[PDB]
This record gives structure tokens, C-alpha cells and sequence, in this order.
């Protein structure tokens, strides 16, 4: 699962860009809301996925650091095993 | 700034085949093999850097 | 190397893949992909370099 | 009043008890007559009346009926303030999932039910079925069906198959759950079966269920059934002007939750088809989840403004919420602000204050005084009088102001001296006159800076602003004892100009008879202010026990010094005012006065110094002109020669004798040399230029050049800035970081042409940006530093311990960087200090080392003292006063109450804005001393040390260490050890290229187990014709001798292996790879020859932040866990496995040394724990685990203080140690001992210690623990008061965790009592808090 290595790369970089959080997504996700949910999950355990690469200004060290990390990781590792949006009450009614 | 896609996808989308893709960017190394001898259209420039 | 990484093989599949990359959820079509690709860069109404 | 805060889940019955009525309709107001609507969000009869003591009906409109409910509409006649505390409740048609307890991602509901978050999400959003009672059928509890399988099993069996969906199913699941039975069954399983995977998970689940059971909450309260609605006034609908209304977002959201709710009920009344009712239930769930926390999961609904509307979870959380309001908030009455000016006529305990700004701050006091003296009948007449400003109002104001101190503050309050208290002196203007000397504390300048004044109201506040915060009580910096009242720029110049001497001065040679005659001369116009004379001075000394004995003598001086001696207090020595008296001498004079006499004489002396300095700086008329910036006359020659050099190098490069990089470097070097030469020439021409002749030929003295006087006396300037004024500007940097090759070769007396100003501009812009960046980072550092340590408070008089740390002078690289007197002054000794011969008990073991004791210590050459330190203190929840030292701000000793944590954090953070990102040759006279030495005297007569920690110290005649140096392994020591030496004899010359395999015997070389071709490369150097049977690593040669050991050994001259003294192994050193074994077999050599020769940081705020955060460095120098003989096991994994076998203990230690790193441990060696094996940065964690608390504390203190002293900043050690105390305040239990502590767990060290103390007295054996080091950002996230932790952490997570666990917060910190509005437990309030303690202890 390239998602796990994406999380490790984000930890090693101290941050993740939107290009990074796009390249390593599953290639079968079509619904955007699932992408939003997974990026929110990553941000909850860290690291904040800003939209650009940005030296001597200290960033928030490890605010989202907690056991919540590993559990969050598990959630990510479980997102690839299945699929479903379920995040828009309009979409469920339409289906 | 949406997502990566192999840079040849658009080339195909522009109505270019794989042959056309290899033709536009890459040059050619033609072989005039006289059956045997593996006769190659070698040029001294190709040799440089080898 | 990019060609060896390219999953698609022809124009139709490439346009479908682009439509999936850009359009999050609507299934492909042999008119929808054409419209999206054309009216993104080559449309006189939605792309100006000046 | 109250004594604690308790938080827990709220039951539906509880919520119905809070509320005063159900909120049914969604309608707010009536849009024509703006009375609140009948039964909606703004309702009169639910949330009380609108107008004070007035029913909405309009019938009851008096204060007599108060308490009756108008039967016509039911509105209760009472205060409209009651419209700010009543709540309401909404009866939800169907249950709903409280989002906080679902999408928190430990998933409280998920943990409790043992269900993944996605499964419950499916069940809630109506896409599945969950079985609550499988029972007789095959299905089991918590088995998610699907819309097809459900009907399938219905066909199998209609009943016995309860499977609901939606929030109505999670509630049933949770209600059916029995916690005690499940935990019992989990215990049963845990005991019988034991596995790593199981035990941990099962124990954690048992802990969770027990925690929930003890909390008193029920599982199903996480599912809402009744929803509370906030009181109207907290979400108002205030009418703006023009008929336009303004409202807070909550109204919107509440409406969104009522409409849908009502609609749902209506559908249930019509028995609608279940598709639409499911959609309605999902909509209502979305509405509630947006109301509690908008945007948590579902793309927050947006208002008409297009912005995302806020919700209840954003009025608490967020930098803009009620929490974190103390980021910057709480405007304050009785306050003002204005610009500041100089006002040098003041004393340093009073400040000017405008009449207009003082008659406005003290209005209530003036009213009281007027109605007291009878000048005004009532208070209304008093207000009228004050507004007309009659004559008597000013007299009454002057009576009111007299003894009332007013606080003065400046914007960036970096340290506690930024708020002080002065006695107002009424001034007729509009600017706050601030005493000059105080400007240093505030860091204020008078170029437009503003200040804010606050008024203390009560009697306690007035007394505190007079005893704790007065400006005459804070003359010593809290970060170090050095005074903070040094006169700055005009008075130092005045005193420097007064206390000087000339060569032919009017009035030289006279013999005055005291200071008074010297003054009567200078003023009379008969002698110059600096003319060398003889004066009879009578100086006192308190050498006796408090008796000021006198001594009169004729001293050579200058009339200036004699005049200045008049203000000097009693028995200070005369030598204090016999010198040039720059900016250092004056501060030293003030410090000596403070340490000798006391406080009051010091403040009086400071005022007199200021007055005299200003007065005599005015007289000198020391102005600055364009003729004072004297250019050198040799500048042109120097620059021309430098140009010749650079042209020569450029020509050489054009001829291809150098690279572009080397041409650049050489040009830079020669231009730097030219700049240095020009600077030296200008300073030489500027300092002694004044040449004067006294009754004769000529004589050159120190110059009087106004610029030189201003720069030399310390007033303003330095060598660099004058060098820019008269010399050449020098070398300039460029955007990348490079330095432009050609320097600016002009000054500011001669203008810079167009091209050089561009480079100057780039430099200026970079500096301007950098200053803002610094000020941004320093604040962050100090905020984290106070967050970690804010509740530390001296809470005992003595802890009674004999621990401590061994203070010793710092000697790094060269000679002393800081003596022992500064590092030990004002710290309580832990154990008695003995003399060299030890002779006696010299210093008792609990003596505060003040100046006399430090001087006595330096009178016997002591260089090591075991002093008590905070980190090794012994009290719980505080620090013993003795264990801390003395209050460097007040001098005497720390008192019970001082909040040493906050002051330490401020002291460490304040200077943060100033920090910016071959052989051993003796240089002093002394005697040799090698420590940790095991050497062999080779046949060459030199010395090479076989030890690892060998180091060379220099010991004088007195015995004290003079200088320190590190002795490398294999270093050729021209000396021996402990012998004599003189400065000039290189003690040790060592080549860093070759690392020897030095042998211990001089005998035949022998290649045992050395197969050529399989364990050897047959190298042959054709230059010297050297046939080297070199040893390669285990990556190139074949498998024949793969693991074999190429053994270079020294045998005797006969052929028998020579045993190395000590063991049963001949000296067969096994060669590692790449060894340079030049000599082949058959040639005996000397003892200790190089047979086989082994071939070969940021300093700013980031460094301090990294140290305090305690992060693992990139290449941790590995350390030996357990002492013992070393060996290597497996190979080819990329990690040559290293093992240590103790002398007699077990040998389980193993590691995976990355082969990418080298090693300084030979295969055969018995290393000791805490010894370097590899090389690199030493992680603090490893130091703590191996060498203990003292080692880590010393490392952290010597790194941060190194960073600071690099820039000249002074900070005492107490502060860094108290910060390091709050890092290693957690322990990991190893052995459970006898108490009820888990095998592996992290607990606070205080609890462990009290438990062990209790056990050791009961009879059982104490527990075993190991301390742990944590950063300042992961240590503050351990606080045990959710009101504190919720103020700066993620509020939602803290609130949920506290709620489910049913925590009680008992206010015992400083943040908590600040938010709640009580007295902090730190200072004057400490006593009060203790009282409560005993009353509650009853
Ligand atoms: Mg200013
Ligand atoms: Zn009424
Ligand atoms: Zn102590």
C-alpha cells in the first residue's frame, strides 16, 4: 500500500503538499469526498497537507502527535480495502 | 494542479500513435544489415560518449 | 520510460482517463471526454494567452 | 464559593432539568412589532421577560408584582438579566449521534462497541442493518447485514432477528451492553490465555471498560434524544440602525434543526413511505452535526454571505473563541495610554502624568473626596464641579494622587520588568515623562514609543504595587544579579569626559585640600575640569564588623575625579573614581555599592550619578562635525596595493594557474587583509592623534576626537561603525549567501557612487526582514517555555537532601571561558567544602555562598563544589527554597511562593531577539596531568596512549586546573605524564590520517590466519616499491577466507607466539578491512609501531529549540549499554552486529551498528558503559539512560549556555535547570515491585516516589522505575486539569476525553485560577490558598 509509505514520507518531510497527497492516492478513487475524508484523516494525526512546498521559521512541531496517530494510520490502511462516499446526503438520495 | 498522468497520455489524446511519439522525440538508428554482418548505419557522432 | 509507464493505448482510452482525472464521478462517454478535452485548452472561449 | 469543576455526559433527564420549556416553532420575531415570537428561538415565557419587571402582555409593569406570572401570556416578571441564563430543550423526533463522540478518531463509540468507524457510519447513514440480538438464529451481535440479507433472513425467520438501522440501532446496541459482565469475561479470557498480541489489547479494553464504569456515565448517553438550546442573549438579534438587524450564526443553525425536526414528526404522523423518512432522518442528523461542530466531516453548510457559518464548537475552540481569549484580550477599565518623553528632573520612583489624563483616571476617588470634605453636597454636584474644573478640583486631585502608585507598561512585555509602578507627579502636558535610567528595563526609546498606565484600586493592590513592583525595588535583572540601572549614553559620556586627564592643563600641579576646593576652582574658572593635581581625600572603609573607619591621605588625581568623589557614598574605596570611567566602570561602581552598602544608598547614588553626568555632559558641548571623521592618509596606498594584488591573481587565472573558485577565494582573502590594514591605520591615526606639550617639547596622549570619545566611553558606537565612517565599508554579501569579491572601497564621509549603494541596499533589506523573523520566533519559544513550566512554585523551606551537582569552571578548547565564581555564586552548597590538605571543615554544608564566601573560596584555589540543584530536589509539586538558591532579582533568598517557573521561562526567552543564526600546543605555564591514561613508551622515546578517555590538564603551583585539552589515541606525546612543562613545547603531535594498531612487544611480525588472495590484497606501491599484503574488507575477496581473521601478531625473535600480558591470547590483532599493513612477514619491529595503519551545526534560536525539544540527532554516536569485552557476530546484513560480554554478567546485549558508520572500538576491547563507540552527536536520551540525570542536565546546560555566551548574553544556570526539571518528570516502571503498578507504564515520578516511600515503611519492597526525558512540547501535554489543557491544546479532544472519563478538575494551577478568576496560588495569594487547603482537609 503506497498510502502507508506516503504517510511515512510525510513524517520524514515534516509536511505534505497537495501533489504528494495526490500522487500516492489509490488509482481507483473517483469520488472527491473520499479524498477529502482521507486528507482530513491524515491531518488529524498529522502532517498538515498544505497546497504548496513552503526555512528559518519554526513550524508547529508535533501538535497532532498522540496515539491517535497509529489508529488514524489503521483507518487509512482500511480505506483502501473498501470504497464508498456516503458523505453527501444528496448523493445517497440520488442513488 | 490536479493530479499526475503519464506525459504521453496527452500525446495519444492529440491523435498521435506510439510510432509517432517515438518518432517526434527520439531520433532513429537505422540498420542496413546485409542479412548477416549486422550492418549498421553507424555515424561517428553516435560513437561519441561511448 | 513514460511510454512504458503509460497505461492507456489509444486516443479514446486516454481521453476517458483524462475525464476521470478531471471529472470526479460522472462515467465516461464518447462525447463528454471530447467536450472536456477540447474546451479546456483549445476553446477560443475558455483559454486565452493574449 | 465552589471548590472544583466536574465534567461528564448529560442524560436526557438532566437536560430536561436544565431547560425551562420546549422550543417548538422556528420563528424568532414578529417583523412589525419586534416582541419575541410566541414559542420560538426568542420566546418571552421560556427565556424570561424582555423589559425589567414588565410582562410581555403589558399588564404588570411594576416592581411590586415581581415573581408573579401574568396568566394572559405566562411571562414571569423579573430582571431581563434572566434572559441570559435560561436554557431550552428540543425533543428530537429520532435519536441522533453526538458528533464529538463519533468523529474524534479514537471513536469513543467505536472503542466501546468494538466496531470500526466505517461500520457504524454505514449503520447510521442508512445503508445497512446491525443485529442487536441474534439469539436463536445463526446471526450474532454486531453483525452488519445488508438490505438483501435482512429480508433473506426474515424469510428464514421473521422474528428472533432484531436488526435495526440508523441511530436507533446504535442506541439499542449500547443500551443492551453490560459493562461489568463483559469486563468479567475479558478477565477470564486474559488470565487463561497469554500472548503478546492478545494480552496488551485485552488489558487495554479492560482498562477502558473499568474507566467508563467508574465514571458513572452510561454508554448510551452519547446518542442525543433531547437537544439543549443556548440562552437568547448569548446569541442575540440586536437591532442595528436603519431598521437592519444583526444576529449570530447559531440562530440560523437552530432554525435549521427545528424545521427539519418538525417536518420529520409530520412525516411520522402520515406514515410516509420509508425512503423519504430515511432521507429526512439523514438530513436531521446532518443539521445536528453542523450545529454542534460545523465542518467537522461534511463540507460545512454556508450562509448567504458564502462564508462557513460558525457553530457551538467554534465559539469554544479556535484562536477567536472564549478559550484562548488570554492570547490577547480582556480590555480593562481605569487605564490610559500616551507618548513618553524624558523628564530628567525626576527620581527613579516617580513618573510624570498629565493633569488631563489623571483627572480622568481618578474620577471616583475625586468624587469621594469632594463629598467627604463637604465641598460638594451630593455626587451629582461633584460631577458638575469636576466637569467645570473649578480651582479646588486640582487641589483635591493633588491630595488624591499623593501616595497612589500607578502601573506603567510597554507593548512587547518581554520580561517582568516591563511592568513597573511609579508615584505620579502631576505634569501640565500630554506625554508621560519617564525617568531616564528606567528606559533600559523597558527597552524604550523616545522616538514615538507609547506607554499604557493602569491604576490599582484596592488596598492590597496599592500595597503590592508599592512592595513588589516599585521601580526602586527592581534594580537587579531577574536573569542575573547584575544591575539593570546602568546609565546609558549621555551620562556615561559626561562621566568619561569629567574623569579624564590632560598633559598641560590650566591649574596643573596645585595641591588642593579636598573635593570642595576642587569644585570651587573648576567653577571659579581657575582650573580645567581635567588637570592633574594632588588632593587630600578622606575615605572610609567598613572593614570592621559594620564600623566605617576612616583614613585620610594625599592622592594624585584630577579636579574632575575630586569633584566626582563628592557624590560617592561612604566607605567605598577611592580607586573606584580614579580611572577613565567608561560604561563598564560605572556599572561596576554601582554593583560594588549595592553589594557593600545596601539598597537605599545605591538608589540615591544612581540618581546622583545621573544628575552629575547630565550636568557635566552639557558643559563639554561635545558635538560632532565633518572634520572629526579623519580619513587616513595611507588609505590610497593600501587600496592601490590591494588592486595590484587582485590584478595579479586575475592575470594568473587568465593564464590557467588557478580555478574560478580559487581566484575568488584569493581575491576575497587579499581584500579582507586590505580592509583590516585600513581599519588599523585609521584607528592609530584617530586614537593618539592629540599631541600636546607640557613645559617642553611634546607628548602624545589619548585623543579628544568627539567621535572617538563617544565610541571609546561606550556611549554609542564601536570599532566597526567608526571603521565604516572613516575607513572603508568593507566586504558585502549577496542574495545567495556569497560575498561579492570586490568590496565597497568608500566610506560615508566620501559618498558612495551609484553602484555601491545598490549592494548596501540589498544588505539593509535582508537585515530588516531578518529582525521581524527573529521577533516572530522568540515569542513562540518563550510561550512554549512558559507552557511547560508555569505551575512550579517554591513550596517548602528545605527538602533535606545531600544530592547535587559538581560545579566546576568551564574550560573548552583553550583556557577558561567562565570562572567558578560566576557559576557558584548564590547557590547553597550540598556537602562541606574542604581545603587542599582538607585541614578542617571550611564551608558548612548549608551556607548560601554570597560574595564573602566566594572570595574566601577563591583565596584557597578551589575548583569543584558540590552545590544543590533544582533538578535533584526532593519536594513533591514544588522546590525547596534551599534547593533553588537565592532570588537574583532581590538578593536575599527565594521566599515561599515565588513562581520560579514563569520567571525562568521569561529570563530564558527575553534575549532570544538578539541571537543570530595539527598538534596540541601549550599556551600557558603549568604542570602536566593526564587523566584516564594507559600508554606504552615506544622505542622512539615518545608516548602513544592506548586508552580512550585520556585527556591532558594543566595544573599550576596552587594546584588549580589552568587549561584543558583532549589527548587523541595514538598521539605522539613529546612529554611523559605529571612532569614539568613550559609554554612553547608542543606537548603532543598526532597525525589525523593514520590510526595505529600499536603493538605492545618488539618482536617478529607474523601473519597468522592470513591467506593471500582470499584474505589479502597483494598491493604493491611502485613508487616506493613497497610490497603490502593489505587486508581488505568482507565485500571483495572470495569465500575461501570470508569470515577468517587476518591476524597480525608479534611473536618473539625465535618463533613462539608472545602472550600479551593479561590473558591467554598472543597479541594477534585481527586486521579489519582497508588496513595499511606495509611491512610483510619476517621483519621484527619495535614495541608500538604502526604495522597495520587504519586509513581515515546551527547556532541560533533553532539550536536552543532543538535542545529543549530533545530531538534525536541525525547520526547518534552509539554508546555501550553494558560494560564488557567486545566482539562482532553476524556480517553481510549491512549491520555488523556488535555484542558485549561482561566480565561475569550475562551477555545479552546486541545491536545493528550500521556499517555506513565507522567504529573506534577494536574487535578486542573491554569497554565501559557510557563510552563512545562510534562518533557523532550524543542524543540526550542516551545520556539520561546511561550516565543519569546529572549527565543530561550538564549537557543541556552547557549547550544552551554555549549558544548564548557565543553572543555575549548572560543567563544564570538556575533557569535552564528548572526548565530541565520539567522535562524529565516522567518515569517508566520496569519491575512492578509490591504496589499496584503495571509492568510497563509511564507515570509521574512524584507518584512513584510517594508510593515507594509508603512501601518502604509498610514493610514491602519498593518499586523499580527509570526516568524518561521529553521535550517541552510533549511535556506540557501531560497536565491534569482539563481547564488548563483545554486552553492551549485542541479543545474538542480534551473536552471529549475529560467528559467520557468523568474527570474532576480541582483548581491547583496558575492558568486554571486565572481563567476562573480566583487568586493565583503563587504570590500574595499563596497564603490564601493554603487556608482553603486546611479547611477542606478538615
Ligand atoms: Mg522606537
Ligand atoms: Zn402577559
Ligand atoms: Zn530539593
Amino acid at each position: 500500500s503506497q498510502l502507508k509509505l506516503l504517510v511515512t514520507r510525510g513524517k520524514e518531510q515534516g509536511y505534505l503538499t497537495y501533489a504528494e497527497v495526490n500522487d500516492h492516492l489509490p488509482e481507483d478513487i473517483v469520488d472527491s469526498d473520499q479524498i477529502e475524508d482521507i486528507i482530513q484523516m491524515i491531518n488529524d494525526m498529522g502532517i498538515q497537507v498544505m497546497e504548496e512546498a513552503p526555512d528559518d521559521l519554526m513550524l508547529a512541531e508535533n501538535t497532532a502527535d498522540e496515539d491517535a496517530a497509529e489508529a488514524a494510520a489503521q483507518v487509512l490502511s482500511s480505506v483502501e480495502s473498501e470504497i464508498g462516499r456516503t458523505t453527501d446526503p444528496v448523493r445517497m438520495y440520488m442513488r | 494542479r490536479r493530479r499526475k498522468l503519464p506525459a504521453t497520455i496527452i500525446l495519444r489524446a492529440l491523435n498521435y500513435t506510439t510510432e509517432q511519439i517515438l518518432d517526434l522525440f527520439f531520433e532513429k538508428v537505422i540498420f542496413e544489415i546485409r542479412d548477416n554482418k549486422l550492418q549498421m548505419e553507424l555515424v561517428p557522432e553516435r560513437l561519441r560518449g561511448e | 520510460e513514460t511510454l512504458r509507464v503509460d497505461p492507456t493505448n489509444d486516443r479514446l482510452s486516454a481521453l476517458v482517463e483524462i475525464y476521470r482525472m478531471m471529472r470526479p464521478g460522472e462515467p465516461p462517454t464518447r462525447e463528454a471526454a471530447e467536450s472536456l478535452f477540447e474546451n479546456l485548452f483549445f476553446s477560443e472561449d475558455r483559454y486565452d494567452l493574449s | 464559593e465552589f471548590d472544583a469543576i466536574k465534567i461528564a455526559l448529560a442524560s436526557p433527564d438532566m437536560i430536561r432539568s436544565w431547560s425551562f420549556g420546549e422550543v417548538k416553532k422556528p420563528e424568532t420575531i414578529n417583523y412589525r412589532t419586534f416582541k419575541p415570537e410566541r414559542d420560538g428561538l426568542f420566546c418571552a415565557r421560556i427565556f424570561g421577560p424582555v423589559k425589567d419587571y414588565e410582562c410581555l402582555c403589558g399588564k404588570y409593569k411594576r416592581l411590586k408584582h415581581r415573581g408573579v406570572i401574568c396568566e394572559k401570556c405566562g411571562v414571569e416578571v423579573t430582571q431581563t438579566k434572566v434572559r441570559r441564563e435560561r436554557m431550552g430543550h428540543i425533543e428530537l423526533a429520532s435519536p441522533t449521534a453526538h458528533i464529538w463522540f463519533l468523529k474524534s478518531l479514537p471513536s469513543r463509540i467505536g472503542l466501546l462497541l468494538d466496531m470500526p468507524l466505517r461500520d457504524i457510519e454505514r449503520v447510521l447513514y442508512f445503508e445497512s442493518y446491525v443485529v442487536i440480538e441474534g439469539g436463536m438464529t445463526n446471526l450474532e451481535r454486531q453483525q452488519i447485514l445488508t438490505e438483501e440479507q435482512y429480508l433473506d433472513a426474515l424469510e428464514e425467520f421473521g422474528d428472533e432477528f432484531d436488526a435495526k438501522m440508523g441511530a436507533e440501532a446504535i442506541q439499542a446496541l449500547l443500551k443492551s451492553m453490560d459493562l461489568e459482565q463483559e469486563c468479567e469475561q475479558l478477565r477470564e479470557e486474559l488470565n487463561e490465555t497469554n500472548s503478546e498480541t492478545k494480552r496488551k489489547k485485552l488489558t487495554k479494553r479492560i482498562k477502558l471498560l473499568e474507566a467508563f464504569v467508574q465514571s458513572g456515565n452510561k454508554p448510551e448517553w452519547m446518542i442525543l434524544t433531547v437537544l439543549p438550546v443556548l440562552p437568547p442573549d448569548l446569541r442575540p438579534l440586536v437591532p442595528l440602525d436603519g431598521g437592519r438587524f444583526a444576529t449570530s450564526d447559531l440562530n440560523d443553525l437552530y432554525r435549521r434543526v427545528i424545521n427539519r425536526n418538525n417536518r420529520l414528526k409530520r412525516l411520522l404522523d402520515l406514515a410516509a413511505p420509508d425512503i423519504i423518512v430515511r432521507n429526512e432522518k439523514r438530513m436531521l442528523q446532518e443539521a445536528v452535526d453542523a450545529l454542534l461542530d460545523n465542518g467537522r466531516r461534511g463540507r460545512a453548510i454556508t450562509g448567504s454571505n458564502k462564508r462557513p457559518l460558525k457553530s457551538l464548537a467554534d465559539m469554544i475552540k479556535g484562536k477567536q473563541g472564549r478559550f484562548r481569549q488570554n492570547l490577547l484580550g480582556k480590555r480593562v477599565d481605569y487605564s490610559g495610554r500616551s507618548v513618553i518623553t524624558v523628564g530628567p528632573y525626576l527620581r527613579l520612583h516617580q513618573c510624570g502624568l498629565p493633569k488631563k489624563m489623571a483627572l480622568e483616571l481618578f474620577k471616583p476617588f475625586i468624587y469621594g473626596k469632594l463629598e467627604l470634605r463637604g465641598l460638594a453636597t451630593t455626587i451629582k454636584a461633584a460631577k458638575k464641579m469636576v466637569e467645570r474644573e473649578e480651582a479646588v478640583v486640582w487641589d483635591i486631585l493633588d491630595e488624591v494622587i499623593r501616595e497612589h502608585p500607578v502601573l506603567l507598561n510597554r507593548a512587547p512585555t518581554l520580561h517582568r520588568l516591563g511592568i513597573q509602578a511609579f508615584e505620579p507627579v502631576l505634569i501640565e502636558g500630554k506625554a508621560i515623562q519617564l525617568h531616564p535610567l528606567v528606559c533600559a528595563a523597558y527597552n524604550a526609546d523616545f522616538d514615538g514609543d507609547q506607554m499604557a498606565v493602569h491604576v490599582p484600586l484596592t488596598l492590597e493592590a496599592q500595597l503590592e504595587a508599592r512592595a513588589l513592583m516599585m521601580s526602586t525595588n527592581n534594580i537587579l535583572s531577574p536573569a542575573n544579579g547584575e544591575p539593570i540601572i546602568v546609565p546609558s549614553q549621555d551620562v556615561v559620556l559626561g562621566l568619561y569626559y569629567m574623569t579624564r586627564d590632560c598633559v598641560n592643563a590650566k591649574g596643573e600641579g596645585m595641591v588642593l585640600t579636598g573635593p570642595k576646593e576642587a569644585e570651587r576652582l573648576y567653577r571659579s574658572g581657575l582650573a580645567s575640569l581635567h588637570a592633574r593635581v594632588k588632593v587630600r581625600i578622606t575615605e572610609y572603609e567598613k572593614d570592621a564588623n559594620g564600623e566605617l573607619v576612616a583614613k585620610t591621605s594625599l592622592k594624585d588625581t584630577t579636579v574632575g575625579r575630586a569633584i566626582l568623589w563628592m557624590i560617592v557614598p561612604k566607605g567605598l574605596p577611592y580607586s573606584i573614581v580614579n580611572q577613565a570611567l567608561g560604561k563598564k566602570a560605572i556599572s561596576k561602581m554601582l554593583n560594588t555599592c549595592y553589594r557593600i552598602l545596601g539598597l537605599k544608598p545605591t538608589v540615591i547614588f544612581a540618581d546622583q550619578i545621573m544628575y552629575t553626568g547630565f550636568a557635566y555632559a552639557a558643559r563639554s558641548g561635545a558635538s560632532v562635525g565633518i572634520d572629526d571623521m579623519v580619513i587616513p592618509e595611507k588609505k590610497h596606498e593600501i587600496i592601490s596595493e590591494a588592486e595590484a594584488e587582485v590584478a595579479e591573481i586575475q592575470e594568473q587565472f587568465q593564464s590557467g594557474l588557478v580555478t574560478a573558485g580559487e581566484r575568488y577565494n584569493k581575491v576575497i582573502d587579499i581584500w579582507a587583509a586590505a580592509n583590516d590594514r585600513v581599519s588599523k591605520a585609521m584607528m592609530d591615526n584617530l586614537q593618539t592623534e592629540t599631541v600636546i606639550n607640557r613645559d617642553g617639547q611634546e607628548e602624545k596622549q589619548v585623543s579628544f576626537n568627539s567621535i572617538y570619545m563617544m565610541a571609546d566611553s561606550g556611549a554609542r558606537g564601536s570599532a566597526a561603525q567608526i571603521r565604516q565612517l572613516a575607513g572603508m565599508r568593507g566586504l558585502m554579501a549577496k542574495p545567495d549567501g556569497s560575498i561579492i569579491e570586490t568590496p565597497i572601497t568608500a566610506n560615508f564621509r566620501e559618498g558612495l557612487n551609484v553602484l555601491q549603494y545598490f549592494i548596501s541596499t540589498h544588505g539593509a533589506r535582508k537585515g530588516l526582514a531578518d529582525t521581524a523573523l527573529k521577533t516572530a520566533n522568540s515569542g513562540y519559544l518563550t510561550r512554549r517555555l512558559v507552557d511547560v513550566a508555569q505551575d512550579l512554585v517554591v513550596t517548602e523551606d528545605d527538602c533535606g537532601t545531600h544530592e547535587g551537582i559538581m560545579m566546576t569552571p568551564v574550560i573548552e578548547g583553550g583556557d577558561v571561558k567562565e570562572p567558578l565564581r560566576d557559576r557558584v555564586l548564590g547557590r547553597v552548597t550540598a556537602e562541606d567544602v574542604l581545603k587542599p590538605g582538607t585541614a578542617d571543615i571550611l564551608v558548612p554544608r548549608n551556607t548560601l555562598l554570597h560574595e564573602q564566601w566566594c572570595d574566601l573560596l577563591e583565596e584557597n584555589s578551589v575548583d569543584a563544589v558540590k552545590v544543590r540543584s533544582v533538578v535533584s530536589c526532593d519536594t513533591d509539586f514544588g522546590v525547596c527554597a534551599h534547593c533553588y538558591g537565592r532570588d537574583l532579582a532581590r538578593g536575599h533568598i527565594i521566599n515561599k511562593g515565588e513562581a520560579i517557573g514563569v520567571i525562568a521561562a521569561q529570563s530564558i526567552g527575553e534575549p532570544g531577539t538578539q541571537l543570530t543564526m595539527s598538534s596540541i600546543q601549550v599556551k600557558n605555564k603549568g604542570s602536566i596531568k593526564l587523566s584516564n591514561v594507559k600508554s606504552v613508551v615506544n622505542s622512539s622515546g615518545k608516548l602513544v596512549i592506548t586508552s580512550r578517555n585520556t585527556e591532558l590538564k594543566l595544573i599550576d603551583e596552587f594546584g588549580r586546573t589552568k587549561e584543558s585539552y583532549k589527548v587523541p589515541y595514538g598521539a605522539v606525546l613529546a612529554k611523559g605524564d605529571g612532569e614539568q612543562v613550559a609554554g612553547g613545547e608542543t606537548v603532543a603531535n598526532w597525525d589525523p590520517h593514520t590510526m595505529p594498531v600499536i603493538t605492545e612487544v618488539s618482536g617478529f611480525v607474523r601473519f597468522t590466519d592470513m591467506i593471500d588472495g582470499q584474505t589479502i590484497t597483494r598491493q604493491t606501491d611502485e613508487l616506493t616499491g613497497l610490497s603490502s599484503l593489505v587486508v581488505l574488507d568482507s565485500a571483495e575477496r572470495t569465500a575461501g577466507g570470508k569470515d577468517l581473521r587476518p591476524a597480525l601478531k608479534i611473536v618473539d625473535a625465535q618463533g613462539n607466539d608472545v602472550l600479551i600480558p593479561g590473558t591467554d591470547m598472543p597479541a594477534q590483532y585481527f586486521l579489519p578491512g582497508k588496513a595499511i599493513v606495509q611491512l610483510e612477514d619476517g621483519v621484527q619491529i619495535s614495541s608500538g609501531d604502526t604495522l597495520a595503519r587504519i586509513p581515515q551545526i546551527t547556532g541560533g534560536l533553532p539550536r536552543v529549540a532543538d535542545l529543549f525539544e530533545a530531538r534525536r540527532p541525525k547520526e547518534p554516536a552509539i554508546l555501550a549499554e553494558i560494560s564488557g569485552i567486545v566482539s562482532f557476530g553476524k556480517e553481510t546484513k549491512g549491520k555488523r552486529r556488535l555484542v558485549i560480554t561482561p566480565v561475569d554478567g550475562s551477555d545479552p546485549y546486541e545491536e545493528m551498528i550500521p556499517k555506513w558508520r565507522q567504529l573506534n572500538v577494536f574487535e578486542g576491547e573491554r569497554v565501559e558503559r557510557g563510552d563512545v563507540i562510534s562518533d557523532g552527536p550524543e542524543a540526550p536520551h542516551d545520556i539520561l539512560r546511561l550516565r543519569g540525570v546529572h549527565a543530561v542536565t550538564r549537557y543541556i546546560v552547557n549547550e544552551v549556555q554555549d549558544v548564548y555566551r557565543l553572543q555575549g548574553v548572560k543567563i544564570n544556570d538556575k533557569h535552564i535547570e528548572v526548565i530541565v526539571r520539567q522535562m524529565l518528570r516522567k518515569a517508566t516502571i520496569v519491575n512492578a515491585g509490591s504496589s499496584d503498578f503495571l509492568e510497563g507504564e509511564q507515570v509521574e515520578y512524584s507518584r512513584v516516589k510517594i508510593a515507594n516511600r509508603e512501601l518502604e515503611a509498610n514493610g514491602k519492597v519498593g518499586a523499580t522505575y527509570s526516568r524518561d526525558l521529553l521535550g517541552i512540547t510533549k511535556a506540557s501535554l501531560a497536565t491534569e486539569s482539563f481547564i488548563s489543557a483545554a486552553s492551549f491544546q485542541e479543545t474538542t479532544r480534551v473536552l471529549t476525553e475529560a467528559a467520557v472519563a468523568g474527570k474532576r478538575d480541582e483548581l491547583r494551577g496558575l492558568k486554571e485560577n486565572v481563567i476562573v478568576g480566583r487568586l493565583i496560588p503563587a504570590g500574595t495569594g499563596y497564603a490564601y490558598h493554603q487556608d482553603r487547603m486546611r479547611r477542606r482537609a478538615a
